[PDB]
């Protein structure tokens, strides 16, 4: 659970094991989008 | 190999137990090579799509 209000703004680079369930109880329409990567340096 | 694996690797690999770290010399065979596609040999060497 992450709450955004330090700056209380968690956005660390999270694992992606087999799929993800993502939910948002939001109002600021801060939903945009997402990275996905494995090597981060052109290995793939 | 793997199901649906894309191999466009162009960085030098560690062969044997000699770390290269960008030297492309001993134990550092560069992973790419190119064909000799000339109309010289028979069918066993010419391209197909």
């Amino acid at each position: 659970w992450f709450h955004v209000i330090t700056k209380r703004f968690d956005n660390p680079v999270l694992p992606f094991n087999d799929g993800v369930y993502f939910a948002s109880i939001e109002k600021s329409n801060i939903i945009r989008g997402w990275i996905f990567g494995t090597t981060l340096d052109s290995k793939t | 190999l793997k199901p649906f694996e894309r191999d466009i690797s162009t960085e030098i690999y560690q062969a044997g137990n000699k770390p290269c770290n960008g030297v492309a010399g001993f134990n550092c065979y560069f992973p790419l090579r190119s064909y000799g596609f000339r109309p010289t040999y028979g069918v066993g060497h010419q391209p197909y799509r």
